[PDB]
């Protein structure tokens, strides 16, 4: 039992580790974007009317 | 012996629900889609910028 | 006979395992900081979708 | 032995139940390693482009 338990946790960190190596970057990098482009989208659709 | 056995079963099954939306297959593969059609549409707007530039 | 049998094969499959223990237990100290992780990871998937 | 015989009834119906809910997570062991290298990319591209 603790064999086979140990096994199984051992692979979840091997997974977690590696997607927060890539996730970090994206995230710091969210509010500035999703900011500049609302405001870009809502300039641009403001002339098509 | 038989008791033993199934409690393991049950426990290693409880371990993976708890994890899965992390880390089954599934679950990543609806995020990848998601960020794939991103991509794309800001790829266009990068493509268009000087017409979008003079409007 | 049979209890003779079958205590010895159990002893056999004891030693078995006990080297496999010995090889797992090298690799564990730093566990304290798995609940973290996941809930790491999940907040920042849930913040990028 | 009454009471051996009651808790591997109930660890096996607690087993059925829990099995029932995981149907979905039980589908074809596609690589995981694959899904996980292309997410890298798509996240990658993604920050670049962001």
């Amino acid at each position: 039992r603790d064999l086979t338990l140990l096994q199984r946790e051992e692979r979840l960190r091997d997974l977690i580790e590696k997607q927060d190596e890539v996730l970090t970057p994206v995230v710091t990098s969210k509010d500035p974007f999703k900011d500049n482009y609302t405001t870009f989208a809502t300039a641009l659709d403001s002339t098509r009317h | 012996a038989e008791i033993n056995q199934k409690s393991l079963e049950l426990e290693l099954l409880r371990l993976e629900k708890e994890t899965a939306d992390i880390t089954h297959p599934l679950y990543l593969g609806q995020k990848h889609q998601a960020l794939q059609a991103m991509n794309s549409h800001l790829e266009a707007v990068l493509r268009e910028k000087r017409s979008l530039r003079q409007r | 006979q049979l209890l003779i049998k079958q205590i010895r094969d159990m002893r056999s499959e004891h030693v078995a395992l006990q080297n496999q223990q010995k090889l797992a237990e090298k690799v564990d100290r730093k566990i304290s900081d798995k609940d973290e992780n996941i809930q790491k990871t999940r907040c920042m998937w849930n913040t990028i979708m | 032995m009454s009471n051996s015989v009651e808790a591997l009834l109930e660890i096996s119906s607690s087993l059925k139940a829990l099995k029932e809910e995981c149907v979905d997570l039980c589908s074809s062991v596609t690589d995981g390693d694959k899904v996980i290298q292309s997410l890298r990319l798509a996240l990658t591209d993604f920050h670049q482009l962001t």
